[PDB]
């Protein structure tokens, strides 16, 4: 059973991604408490913002429900305003109170940490603006780098286990694991990443991992390392006869650990 | 923690070989008497150790030698080994006579 | 090789009269054995992450243990302990059965 | 036992931001006697600009006036009006007045320092442009750099003492702060913000501080450091038993301070 | 070729300086034995030079 260490990062979880656009133009009314680095929660306010190229359409169908226009004339308006980019929510809002919506709330769609805010109080919104980046961290992502001379060492087989130094108060569960398909050039390191349970918010991406990992081989002789004696030419070891007497022999070694 | 700091052996043995030493701002003449200006730096606790400066952010977040290393006080390679009556190892001392004394 | 695996001196503490070592070392653990010295972390100046068999091959081999010399000529003595005969009867024995096999 | 001072950085409020921006194009006027470092005050103009995207819709409505159009026929000329942009104080100009609006002066919505501006004399001006980078340091900004190796401690923290060179006088105890999800992954360190009434504006943004923390873990079985025997892999102490005799243990070690 | 190849005189020096020497691993136990551990690096070759 080969066993070897090696360090890794824990980051955000890139399967929780979010990054919150303006369906269409407008200016920002109001912008609450919040500024990359603060965790939120789905449903927390980002930001309100008035975007007036709904309301032709919107008032267009408010009529249309006063002069008893036909349910698919009703409802064609609708999918225009879909089309045109409306949050299914804002239109329900419209239908229910048969008013023109002009002012609306950016919610964060997920739970997950602020990673970027391009947008604050007395600005103009543009549709490529990026209002909230919200990156999740509950399956929190593990990434450990293995040499790329190594890679052998790791094996669908093999026995992982995960300490970070920041909670040694804690035991992390390893949800599952996977070999990315290549090596960051950079560092010249195979990529393992893991998905660990993180409920309770104990694993802070940055934070440091230390990666330990279990390969068992095919099976050979085992002896105690400090039975074999190497003098680089050969490897023996002493043999404990029947009667007690010490016969040497020689041997042939495969590897060696722990 | 080497690789996770991004600190290389090289950079601990320099860190380390400037942290060690005290030195001297010559004197300096206060009520007609000498003022001897001497400048501490000096390794004598453990702590010191741990507070060798690597690497240091604009922010002014520094990372600390213990960020990437255990400071221990532990024992020398033993170039001799002392033992008395085959119950214990201990510390020996031995006379040397000038030779003809 | 210096540092890592082996334990060298890199500086002393100073402590009044006395002095004492200071030393870098990886944990014992990666310095065990040899498949050990093979997988030795190292960081690279390029930050990259390597093993030590990455850069070298580490080979078990035989070789001198201490070379003993006398006047300037290699040698090596053999130690006889003899004390059930008289000194002279057994060198003059050693002579014979040296000479002849 | 920990007694630890933490490095820190005094910086802007982040709740207190604002981004001057022109609700339409145009050219400048003048600007005032004002440039990036300066304290700014709420109502401090920033910039005259002269603005001809609401002139027509005006008309529309100074027109609508004149021949007595229907109540609702003014509210809706007038509704988009500020849907186009226009604000709600500049028409109010328009409607008290009865001339058209094309000369507006932009002032700061907050007070705080700018930190940004993109706008002088004798040029135009898109809604893109930053007149003004504004933010306030009242209550202030300090953040505190805890190494992730105590975060199972700092995460039941009672209080800290938070300490300035620049100011030895304000130094004060803290009783309550926010330990972001993050931690910097070059440092490898925690991220502590508080909050910090700064009415005198003796705290400025820039500045160095330090956190201070005295403090004790939840009762756990203590050694003396010298006792453990590790390894790379193996940590173990050397027992004693009854008669004395030496006896190997290999244990599980949490964390060593002092 | 310096010039070429953006390699200053300095360089070349300090290159050299640092590829021409032996280094002790001190030793490690094995079968109750003391193995030295050795690091080649001394020039001998041409070959080594270039």
């Amino acid at each position: 059973t080969f066993a070897q260490s090696f360090p890794a990062n824990v980051s955000y979880n890139e399967y929780q991604y979010a990054i919150v656009q303006a369906r269409a133009a407008g200016f920002i009314d109001k912008v609450y408490p919040l500024t990359v680095g603060d965790k939120v929660q789905k449903g927390t306010p980002l930001l309100d913002l008035t975007i007036p190229d709904w309301v032709e359409a919107q008032s267009e169908y408010l009529l249309l429900r006063e002069t008893g226009g036909t349910a698919t004339q009703t409802e064609g308006i609708l999918e225009r305003l879909r089309l045109a980019g409306m949050p299914e929510a804002d239109i329900r809002r419209l239908i229910a109170t048969q008013k023109i919506q002009t002012r609306f709330t950016l919610k964060a769609p997920i739970d997950g940490v602020i990673t970027a805010f391009d947008l604050r109080a007395g600005m103009n919104i543009a549709k490529d603006n990026v209002v909230a980046k919200i990156q999740g961290m509950d399956p929190v992502w593990v990434t450990a780098a293995i040499p790329e001379s190594i890679a052998w060492l790791v094996k669908d087989a093999s026995q992982f286990t995960l300490t970070v130094p920041a909670r040694p108060d804690k035991t992390l569960t390893i949800r599952k694991w996977t070999l990315l398909p290549g090596v960051d050039a950079a560092t010249r390191t195979l990529q393992l990443r893991l998905e660990v349970d993180n409920a309770d918010e104990a694993l802070k991406p940055g934070m440091n991992a230390w990666l330990q990992l279990n390969t068992a081989s095919e099976p050979m002789l085992l002896i105690p390392s400090q039975a074999l004696i190497d003098t680089g030419s050969e490897q023996r070891v002493i043999t404990v006869d029947a009667d007690g007497r010490f016969v040497p022999k020689r041997v042939a070694v495969f590897q060696a650990s722990q | 923690r080497l690789a996770q700091y991004g600190i290389s052996l090289a950079e601990v043995k320099s860190a380390l070989d400037a942290s060690n030493q005290e030195a001297g701002g010559s004197s300096i003449e206060l009520a007609e008497a000498e003022y001897m200006v001497r400048a501490s730096g000096y390794l004598q606790t453990l702590d010191d150790f741990n507070h060798i400066v690597l690497k240091a952010s604009e922010n002014g977040v520094p990372v600390y030698l213990r960020d990437v290393a255990k400071v221990q006080i532990g024992p020398e390679m033993r170039r001799g080994i002392a033992e008395l009556n085959g119950e214990g190892e201990v510390a020996g001392g031995v006379v040397i006579l000038r030779s003809g004394k | 090789v210096t540092s890592a695996v082996g334990g060298a001196m890199v500086g002393e503490t100073v402590e009044g009269i006395a002095r004492y070592p200071i030393n870098l070392r990886y944990p014992q653990s990666w310095r065990d054995s040899p498949q050990a010295l093979r997988q030795l972390p190292i960081l690279t100046p390029m930050k990259q992450q390597i093993t030590l068999a990455d850069v070298a091959d580490i080979k078990v081999s035989t070789g001198p243990s201490m070379l003993k010399t006398e006047n300037a000529r290699p040698t090596s003595w053999i130690y006889i302990d003899a004390r059930d005969r008289d000194m002279v009867s057994v060198v003059h024995d050693l002579q014979k059965a040296i000479a002849e096999k």
